[PDB]
RNA sequence: UGUCCUACGCCGGCAGGCGCGGGUAACCCGUUGAACCCCAUUCGUGAUGGGGAUCGGGGAUUGCAAUUAUUCCCCAUGAACGAGGAAUUCCCAGUAAGUGCGGGUCAUAAGCUUGCGUUGAUUAAGUCCCUGCCCUUUGUACACACCGCCCGUCGCU
């Protein structure tokens, strides 16, 4: 199910060429869930983000 | 054609043709794989605009079909979500290959 | 510490890098 | 589908190697495509091709009128080599299915090339 | 593939443009030439003739594009 | 930039890109001259055509070059769109659809030659997590070594983008038991530089 | 920028001639009236009214001399070219790109370099993955290096 989330702060950009941005994001249906996710492109605080599936947390070196 | 404001059709085409999830390329030595990453809403708008641009440009390109009416048809079919749009097909391929490379 | 090393390996470095790029009368 | 192509076909499954050959056949419509007659070619499948596989493939293709033994010669028999050329290269099973002996995986030949997706 | 658009209006295609151009809901030379298999120059000449007859309303004039709409 | 960055071969080479691919005379010229160089590369006996496994033929232009000189071949492909495009070109040779990395499904001691046209530089990267590139290359090379006649010739046309990809393909080939080497067409050139894996059994 | 820049009058459709003025220069060319763009017509998916190569002829200009077409104008035919397998160049704001306009080289070419403005965007405010350069530590891995084998079989003078 498609779900909508809201970011809190940016953890920092990752990738070999710095292509993705690892960011801390949370949920509106409950204000208790908190996951870390990678989103590429220009990301600043305030945008509303879209999850196709909320199962795993994104993780890269 | 639609009998109402073209701005609503344009913003619906922008919304419906946004790639919500795609793949990034990684690799250390020769072996290159793809990881399913997310697209920011600003980049969603940017890629939707570029995909409608490519659809309008390489839609006809060799016959009587005018660029204005081709752009209108592409925007209308993207707002309706039909499979005739090149932007919609490319976007759907993007989320499908994102799902193929979780 | 050990946990600091594990979490530093578990996170991604970010922060400072100065990229230098780019009236009245 | 040329008859030599499936006559040399095997199964690409890892567990069935390499005794998965041969494969069964089923035909719903057959086409005849003209192929150039090379007498050396038809001469030098016969020592190489498996004859029992050819008979069982013809039995799955409802056809019985074939010679029962490998015909070896110096290209002096026109009609035998012509019948072999017509059966092997000109007979095409465009629509059909293939089944594996030890795995049961199906391969639908649908206009006109067999798929091999895992 | 190779298109075979006609060079002059035959009787049959003239009959369909007599009974069909009032009802397509969109009028431009491009789609008229595409679906009627006719020369685009003849399509634009036919629409100037038809606006001279005045049974299709104008929307805008331009050298490259002309756009038209129904009476009702 | 490059067709390998676009995506998987089953889905990138679709209907419209194959349609614009067949209408390209530059592609016709380069494919016919590379097919001629590949046919001249293997030392097959004259006045006797060989049984060639044509992998990566696609539209069958190299297969058309083979059929023009009286040779015979069978084609293995992965995309059905350009397979149907090859079918529409009244082509003579047979066509097969499937992934070459899963294994060549033919009996051993069958093929007197192997013609690979732009298909070995494809498989170095992975577009699926279940696909291991080293395992896929090793399985493809081992199956190709199994199905080949002992003493047959295999030529593989390629355009590698770095030396590490060539290192992996050569180490997979030399761990699969193939004996041979590398032939470069105009190595110090840029437009005319081609790469050719030449292999044989023993 | 100029005694080669040319204003203007006459002739020939144009290539160009004739005559008379201005200028050693923000004065005359020159309110430097340019191209793209804008409006209307024709064309219409066609190796086509696209693209112009390569040719034939005539005329004129520049000069001791033009043939191996110096150069321009006109007329006549219309090749490849259907968006380029594959290697690579440049780039972040009035920037790239389209577009035309001057100087040096010149008895006359048009083709290199330097400039000029006009129309003026997409993408990112990043990284050390590939390339190259510079730092800190080190010479511990691998290579070099040492040791061993230094391909074996029979056959005559």
């Amino acid at each position: 199910p498609i779900k909508l989330a809201r970011v809190t702060k940016v953890l920092g950009r990752t990738g070999s060429q710095g292509q993705c941005t690892q960011v801390r994001v949370e949920f509106m249906d409950d204000t208790s869930r908190s996951i870390i996710r990678n989103v590429k492109g220009p990301v600043r605080e305030g945008d509303v983000l879209t999850l196709l599936e909320s199962e795993r947390e994104a993780r890269r070196l | 054609l639609t009998g109402e404001n073209p701005l609503q059709v344009l913003v619906n085409a922008i919304i419906n043709s946004g790639p919500r999830e795609d793949s990034t390329r990684i690799g250390r030595a020769g072996t290159v794989r793809r990881q399913a990453v997310d697209v920011s809403p600003l980049r969603r708008v940017n890629q939707a605009i570029w995909l409608l641009c490519t659809g309008a440009r390489e839609a006809a390109f060799r016959n009587i079909k005018t660029i204005a009416e081709c752009l209108a048809d592409e925007l209308i079919n993207a707002a309706k979500g039909s499979s005739n749009s090149y932007a919609i097909k490319k976007k759907d391929e993007l989320e499908r290959v994102a799902k193929s490379n979780r | 510490p050990l946990a600091d090393q594990i979490l530093a390996g578990n996170a991604v470095r970010a922060g400072v890098r100065e990229k230098r790029r780019g009236e009245e009368y | 589908m040329k008859l030599l192509t499936h006559n040399l076909l095997s199964s690409h499954v890892r567990g069935v190697g390499s005794r998965g050959f041969p494969l069964r056949l089923q035909a719903t419509e057959v086409r005849i495509c003209p192929v150039e007659f090379n007498p050396n070619f038809v001469a030098r499948m016969i020592p190489k091709v498996e004859w029992s596989a050819f008979l069982e493939a013809a039995d799955n293709l409802r056809l019985i009128q074939v010679p029962k033994g490998p015909v070896e010669g110096y290209e002096e028999n026109e009609e035998f080599l012509r019948t072999m050329h017509h059966l092997l290269l000109e007979v095409e099973v465009i629509e059909g299915t293939l089944q594996c002996p030890e795995s049961g995986r199906m391969f639908p030949i649908s206009r006109g090339i067999p798929n091999m997706l895992l | 593939d190779k298109l075979n658009n006609l060079v002059l209006f035959d009787k049959a295609t003239y009959d369909k443009l007599c009974k069909e151009v009032p009802n397509y809901k969109l009028i431009t030379p491009a789609v008229v030439s595409e679906r009627l298999k006719i020369r685009g120059s003849l399509a634009r000449a036919a629409l100037q003739e038809l606006l001279s007859k005045g049974l299709i309303k104008l929307v805008s004039k331009h050298r490259a594009q002309v756009i038209y709409t129904r009476n009702t | 930039r490059r067709p390998e960055h676009g995506g998987p071969p089953e889905l990138f080479y679709d209907e419209t890109e194959a349609r614009k691919y067949v209408r390209n005379s530059r592609m016709i010229d380069i494919q016919t001259r590379m097919a001629g160089r590949a046919l001249e590369l293997l030392y097959l006996p004259e006045n006797k055509p060989c049984y060639l496994l044509d992998i990566g033929c696609g539209t069958g232009l190299s297969g058309s070059y083979l059929s023009d000189e009286g040779h015979y071949w069978v084609g293995l492909d992965i995309s059905p769109a350009m397979l149907d495009e090859a079918v529409d070109r009244e082509i003579e040779g047979d066509l097969l659809l499937g992934d070459m990395g899963q294994g060549i499904p033919f009996k051993p001691g069958t093929f007197d030659g192997c013609i690979s046209i732009s298909a070995v530089q494809w498989l170095c990267n992975a577009n699926k997590k279940s696909e291991n590139p080293a395992k896929r290359l090793y399985c493809f090379f081992a199956s190709l070594f199994s199905v080949l006649v002992r003493g047959s010739r295999a030529v593989l046309q390629l355009y590698p983008e770095n030396s590490e990809q060539l290192e992996l393909i050569t180490t997979q080939a030399t761990k699969a038991g193939f004996s041979g080497g590398m032939v470069v067409d105009y190595p110090n050139s840029a437009k005319a530089k081609k790469f050719y894996l030449c292999l044989f059994s023993g």
